[PDB]
C-alpha cells in the first residue's frame, strides 16, 4: 500500500528516533497550549515531534485549598522557550488519535496537555533540519544547531519558519534571531537546495549529536 | 462506560388492532490513564556502614 | 408530549466493533539482491579472522 517507488536501500531511520546507543538523558513533561503565553507568540506551529521545546513552569502543586499535596515532580513545557528543555522523540510512546476528519489518518503531532519525552543528551538522534539563510548550503560533519523561539521578530523571520524548527549553520555564520544549543554537532553530511518564503523546503532528516 | 435508556408505551388491547413497539438508545463516556515511576540505588560500602547502627 | 429522552438520541453502534483487520501486513520491497544467483555463496572462513589464501 502507498508504495509507488522502489529504491536501492532502506532509510537509516525516522525523525525522533535513536540511531546509536550510548550515554543519554531524558525527562518527561506536559505540553502547554501555545495560546497561553502572555506576550503572545510571533512564531507559531504544532507540537510536531523532533522539535525543540522550552521550560514553562511547574505544575506539581496538585491541589486547590490552603494545604496542597506535592505528589510528584513534574515539568510543564511550551513549543518554544528561551530556556532549552529538550527535543521530543520516541514516537512509539504515544497514540495516533486519528485526525479531525477521520481516524486511521497519519498524524505526527501531540495534543495539548499530553505527556512526552524530551532529550538533552543523545549519541545519535535522527531529526529534521532546516535552512535559515534562503540559499544553498552544505553542512558537512562538524557544525552547530539552533532552534527558533516564539519571540523571534518577524523582521528576522522573513522565511516562514515554524515555531520550534531546528536550523543548522556554520561556525561563524549563525542567523541573527536563533538560539544556539551548546555542544551540539551534526556528525553527518547533508546538502540543502535553494530556499524561498512560502516554498520552504523541509530539508532532509539527518543524524545529530545533542551533547 | 455506556448507558441503555429504553423506551416504549402501551395502548389498549384489540383483536385486529395495530401492535405498538419499543426501542432503545445508548451513549458512552471516556477517561484517561496516568502512570508513575520511582526507583532506588544502593552501593556496597553503604550497606556495610549502615548495618553498624 | 413525548416527555424528554434524558439522553441524546444517536446511532448506537460505533464504527469500531464493525471492522475486521487482515491478519497480515505489507512490507516494502527495496532493490533486488542477485549476487547469490549469478555467482553463488561459499562458507569457508571463520569470524574474527583477517585473510583468505
Amino acid at each position: 500500500m502507498f508504495q509507488k517507488q522502489v529504491y536501492r536501500q532502506y532509510t537509516p531511520g525516522f525523525p525522533g528516533d535513536l540511531i546509536e546507543d550510548g550515554p543519554k538523558r531524558a525527562r518527561p513533561g506536559r505540553i502547554m497550549s501555545l495560546s497561553a503565553v502572555n506576550p503572545a507568540a510571533t512564531a507559531t506551529g504544532p507540537n510536531r515531534a523532533s522539535r525543540a521545546f522550552g521550560y514553562a513552569g511547574d505544575v506539581s502543586a496538585l491541589g486547590e485549598g490552603q494545604p496542597k499535596t506535592i505528589a510528584a515532580r513534574a515539568s510543564e513545557v511550551v513549543i518554544g522557550g528561551a530556556n532549552f528543555f529538550g527535543v521530543l522523540g520516541h514516537p512509539k510512546h504515544y497514540a495516533l488519535f486519528g485526525s479531525a476528519g477521520d481516524s486511521l489518518a497519519p498524524s505526527y503531532d501531540l495534543p495539548d496537555g499530553a505527556e512526552g519525552e524530551f532529550f538533552d543528551m543523545a549519541t545519535g538522534l535522527v531529526v529534521e533540519i532546516f535552512n535559515g539563510a534562503a540559499a544553498a548550503l552544505d553542512l558537512d560533519y562538524g557544525d552547530l544547531v539552533a532552534y527558533v523561539p516564539n519571540n523571534l521578530a518577524t523582521a528576522d523571520d522573513a522565511l516562514g519558519l515554524p515555531a520550534g524548527a531546528l536550523v543548522g549553520f556554520k561556525t561563524g555564520s549563525m542567523p541573527t534571531g536563533l538560539v544556539q544549543i551548546p555542544n551540539a554537532r551534526i556528525v553527518n553530511a547533508i546538502s540543502l537546495p535553494a530556499q524561498s518564503a512560502g516554498n520552504l523546503v523541509a530539508g532532509v532528516t539527518i543524524v545529530q549529536l545533542t551533547q | 462506560q455506556g448507558i441503555v435508556e429504553p423506551a416504549g408505551t402501551a395502548v389498549e388491547y384489540g383483536d385486529h388492532t395495530n401492535i405498538p413497539l419499543t426501542s432503545w438508545n445508548a451513549n458512552f463516556e471516556r477517561r484517561t490513564i496516568v502512570r508513575g515511576e520511582l526507583g532506588m540505588m544502593v552501593g556496597t560500602l553503604e550497606e556495610g556502614r549502615a548495618s553498624a547502627i | 408530549n413525548f416527555t424528554a429522552p434524558v439522553t441524546t438520541p444517536s446511532i448506537p453502534t460505533p464504527i469500531q466493533f464493525l471492522q475486521t483487520w487482515l491478519p497480515g501486513f505489507v512490507k516494502v520491497m527495496t532493490a533486488a539482491r542477485k549476487i547469490d544467483e549469478i555467482i553463488g555463496i561459499d562458507t569457508v572462513g571463520s569470524w574474527e579472522d583477517q585473510e583468505i589464501v
